[PDB]
């Protein structure tokens, strides 16, 4: 990892003398390799301050680049697959769909509508609006129980009833969930342990079988035959809950078919046009509606399993066609995201432009957030405050962590400790009662990813009282954030763990030296679990194995390593 | 109007009116969700710069980003005897002030480091010297 | 008469809507009353899978082998392999548990039988198959035989047994490339014109699982191991073919888009279609196609020309003349839309000689298939397409100018026409009522004087004409299903009301 410190202007007479290149970070990489120093050194300006830590701005422009194929791709995006030991789907879901719609009943359905009424409007408004008129085909579906013969369009309104109800099932709180329900029959048929409550995880069950039986609705559809908005919002009322996490590639095929059913429409612009029919414009600004949010949950599953990129033409630099309602600016915050985050796995470096324009529209947006006023007892417009603010401060504090990386600005590094404490805050200020399914939303499981892994990563190397009280306040809103995050949650912990011992073997072990670069068992650990990972995702393997017959067959300091991996292996974020 | 506290980076606790501290921008959308904690900020600083916000808490600067274009505009005679201090607590005001995200008194502070570059005499600018040593001997030919 | 250049520029317009989108690829539907199976073709496909034995799908692959290599080696290559293959198929038979790749590698051997049912003539198919179960089962009439439409029936119902294969497979849940084995497979019958946008849908998963791979270029390389060298070029097989069935599927209701020995008669193949769309990127845009292009279009036709005239054949190799006249049709079939072009757009003295006697090239290489051991060769849809637009031109053509050796060749195409095999079914109909449209059109011409306005002119023709392309765009808009979807939301005009109301367009759709 390339040393450096205090650029020095000029290219040194040494290096040119000889005709080399001539790293100019002082005196040299080249000239200490030799132990030429006094010539490199003793012409002008002989100010030394040996910080002894000039290994610390390529390990930073390192941490983007493990950011990216770690938190981002490696626990979230990734699936390995053995077709070989898969097995069929014979059933095709049918006993189980059969009685996981056996057991919902009537009145309980209410409930849940009228739970989602009170308390989930900022989610599906922008999707399908008023959801007391589909109040209405909830009774259509409970008048055609009995029946032997279902339309196309009655199904497509059972699967958006049944993607609702799982929404509702996901976030709603465990009293009221212990309220309605009953527990005896699910140990019944399911075979777990007989006292699994619903705190211990039948919440998630729940919620995976219902999303299940919704996909099962839709394959009755024939829904590849048959082009209609109701997959395009299906997928958009399921797409705010852990199931962009549990299957994937299965998401990812399902955005493509949605993908495909909006650009079915051939529609280009979204004000209405002077000669219309009144329902032609109302259609045209739901369509707009819908456009937009799903736009926002396309880019929050890019990756290398999906490739097909809807974005059209959508920037911020020096959209604008819109009328800013909620959702065109709960697209402008993703857009600015997408402006940084698009420097992840490039190799160069934003301009200063860039930045200061997205530090203005991150003033603009602040100030037209907080000048909103509405109704305390409006629980709703209290959770499209508390969602706009968390994403207005999670692109706050990548903005200064790009800073700080390419850069390093005056007194950066504090700013991320502000933000992060705000980001902290605005968490630990939902613990308290009535809000705490608040904290359900998949993108504070984003932000706290990111925060509790820049910040083991820079305690392993440079140390500050402040950083190690943020890291124990880390440490301890991550012990008590909610189950239905699940199993995922436990992985989390788990990359933190593997961090913290990692800080052990940055002390045991002295770093070497070898002139220029140095030689430590930590950075090759670190670029040994980027190597596995960008291995583990590369489909050659299941191409050569789909084929047909072609089959493939392929100091102690590396026994440190080889140690630590034995150990410690970064394959345990994988399932 | 419920006040609300500040503190600098040498432990001290400072308390100011909300509608003078929301002059800061920082502050602002801190407690748009009292203590906050300022550091790098030497607290004679602070005390500065709460005395300048102070003074202000009324006053109208242009605009909100046609600032570069709408100023070149001299400053006012109080800002200028206000910062006609030594140079280290200058650059202090400055960095906590850009911390603070307080714009027109960053381009106070910066107008007033411009008059004392751009201004200079003839003899200063002679000196400090280009990693090209034989090369500056060519330079100093004439 | 100055009213030709602007109806042949018209004629551009109406073959892009009429011929090409209404006939094939336009299917109306009623979401409200189309019954959603939920059986999902259980007792269906459970049928069409007992009914099938073991050695008659031996004798499919024996036909298979010997008699359709020019389809098949762009995808699979060999099928001798696929032998083993099919031997597990009957050793996974009455199994109670089951895998994803066996049920991968049935979906493929399915698809496989589909066109093994599909190209087999009428005789050897009598020979193997029973009709007593099939009258059983679905309780029609006793006397239909295969050639009655009972090859069609049995096509399509095997073409559902894959796809419901595939569906038991979770295919959007497991990417793997048998899913665009399988499609390349269907893909060569009429299937694409039974389900019309269940054919797009699938196209897009191949497209998806295609670009899930990340490959660029297929050129192998030295330090490669021989198995990725394999594996690149087997995927520049199937991206070049999967690239020619996304050209065939043009249009409103598919947005997107994806641009030594027999391999160079596969680049060969990928050309013509290239210099294909090459042509007929100008149909339904306003632009005109300037004379360099024209003239390029022609010098490398030329070329072509000559390395198709460099093949060679033999006559019990039947799969090399089958794959000589697939090239020289595609090659004949480039070359009359170029003169068709060049006709409409600049008519250059002797274009109308070109597109006769390219259309009597055409009208001998269907014509000639008609003998012994040749009847399957006419059953590839390309001919189809092609008898489609020629058949129109020559009749658009014969309404406005008069000839006496145009109006033999229109004999000729009319006597062609109800000659075709029975396999096209209703669509074959279907074209020939389009025809008979048009004699008639030709009456109404006839017995009515042309206005003048001094500047532009006035005959019903004109405006039926016009009226058919507004309605076809009409039911070309999905906007009504949009609006079903959200929630519950002078005796000018006395003789076009009269011909509308007898000969209406909607017999042509679905
Ligand atoms: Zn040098
Ligand atoms: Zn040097």
């Amino acid at each position: 990892n390339r040393t450096t410190q205090l650029k020095s202007k000029h290219p040194c007479s040494v290096c040119t003398r000889r005709k080399v290149k001539c790293d100019r970070m002082i005196p040299c990489g080249n000239c200490r390799k030799r132990g030429q120093d006094s010539e490199c050194m003793k012409s002008t300006k002989l100010i030394t301050a040996s910080s002894s830590k000039e290994y610390l701005p390529d390990l930073l422009l390192f941490w983007q680049n493990y950011e990216y194929w770690i938190t981002n791709i490696g626990l979230y995006k990734t699936k390995q697959r053995d077709l070989t030991r898969t097995p069929a789907n014979l059933d095709t879901d049918t006993e189980e769909c059969m009685f996981w719609m056996n057991y919902l009943q009537k009145d309980q359905s209410f409930q849940l509508m009228n739970f989602a009424m009170e308390n989930l409007g900022a989610l599906y408004f922008g999707s399908i609006g008023d959801i007391s008129e589909l109040y209405l085909r909830v009774e259509q579906y409970w008048d055609r129980r009995a029946d032997k013969n279902h339309s196309v369009d009655g199904k497509y309104w059972d699967a958006l009833i049944w993607s609702v109800f799982t929404m509702c099932i996901y976030y709603m709180p465990v009293e009221k969930l212990a309220e309605i329900f009953s527990v005896y029959p699910l140990h019944e048929y399911l075979g777990s342990n007989k006292r699994l409550n619903w705190e211990d995880g039948m919440q998630l069950v729940m919620c995976q079988n219902f999303a299940r039986c919704s996909l099962f609705q839709l394959k009755q559809c024939d829904f590849m035959a048959h082009p209609d908005i109701r997959l395009v919002q299906a997928y958009l009322i399921l797409a705010t809950t852990t199931f962009p996490y549990d299957e994937p590639l299965l998401a990812n095929s399902l955005l493509t078919q949605c993908i495909h059913t909006f650009k079915n429409f051939h529609v280009d612009d979204f004000r209405p046009l002077l000669n219309d029919d009144p329902v032609e414009s109302i259609a045209k600004v739901t369509l707009g509606r819908i456009f937009y949010r799903l736009c926002g949950c396309d880019y929050l599953q890019s990756g290398p399993r999906k490739p097909i990129a809807l974005h059209t033409e959508v920037s911020s630099l020096l959209v604008y066609r819109e009328e800013n309602s909620t959702e065109v600016l709960y697209w402008k915050i993703i857009s600015l995201d997408r402006d940084l985050d698009q420097y992840l796995n490039k190799s160069s470096k934003p301009p200063l432009k860039t930045l200061d324009a997205i530090r203005r529209e991150l003033d603009i947006f602040q100030y037209k957030v907080d000048s909103l006023e509405e109704d305390f007892r409006s629980n709703n417009s209290r959770f499209q405050k508390f969602i706009a603010l968390f994403q207005i401060s999670t692109v706050s504090w990548k903005l200064f962590k790009m800073y700080l990386i390419y850069y390093d600005t005056a007194d950066s590094l504090l700013k991320v400790i502000h933000y992060s404490k705000v980001i902290i805050s605005l968490i630990v200020n939902n613990f308290h009662a009535k809000s705490e399914f608040f904290n359900r939303h998949p993108m504070v499981m984003q932000t706290i990813t990111r925060v509790v892994s820049f910040i083991s990563f820079y305690q392993i190397f440079v140390e500050s009282a402040a950083v190690k009280q943020l890291l124990v306040d880390l440490t301890e809103l991550t012990a008590n954030l909610p189950t239905i995050f699940g199993s995922k949650l436990d992985k989390l912990v788990y990359l933190t763990e593997r961090l913290s011992k990692l800080k052990l073997l940055w002390d045991k072990v002295q770093l070497l030296d070898s002139g220029d670069s140095f030689y430590h068992p930590v950075f090759k650990i670190l670029q040994n679990d980027i190597k596995i990972i960008e291995l583990k995702n590369d489909e050659m393997f299941s191409l050569i194995k789909g084929l047909g017959s072609l089959v493939p067959l392929n100091s102690d300091f590396r026994t440190i390593v080889e140690e630590f991996q034995s150990e410690y292996n970064i394959s345990d974020i994988l399932s | 109007t419920s006040n609300v506290v500040l503190v600098s980076g040498e432990g001290e606790r400072f308390t100011v009116d909300k509608k003078i501290a929301e002059r800061s921008l920082l502050l602002k959308n801190y407690l748009n969700d009292i203590v906050m904690p300022v550091p790098n900020v030497r607290s004679s600083v602070l005390q500065k710069v709460i005395e300048w916000a102070e003074h202000h808490r009324d006053s109208n600067f242009p605009d909100e980003d046609d600032d570069d274009s709408r100023k070149s505009a001299p400053v006012d005679s109080w800002d200028r005897e206000f910062l006609k201090v030594d140079q280290e607590m200058l650059y202090e005001i400055i960095l906590a002030a850009n911390y603070l995200n307080i714009k027109p008194l960053l381009d106070a502070g910066c107008k007033v480091v411009a008059e004392m570059i751009r201004g200079r005499s003839p003899e200063e600018i002679r000196r400090t010297f280009d990693f090209t040593p034989e090369e500056e001997a060519a330079i100093r030919r004439e």
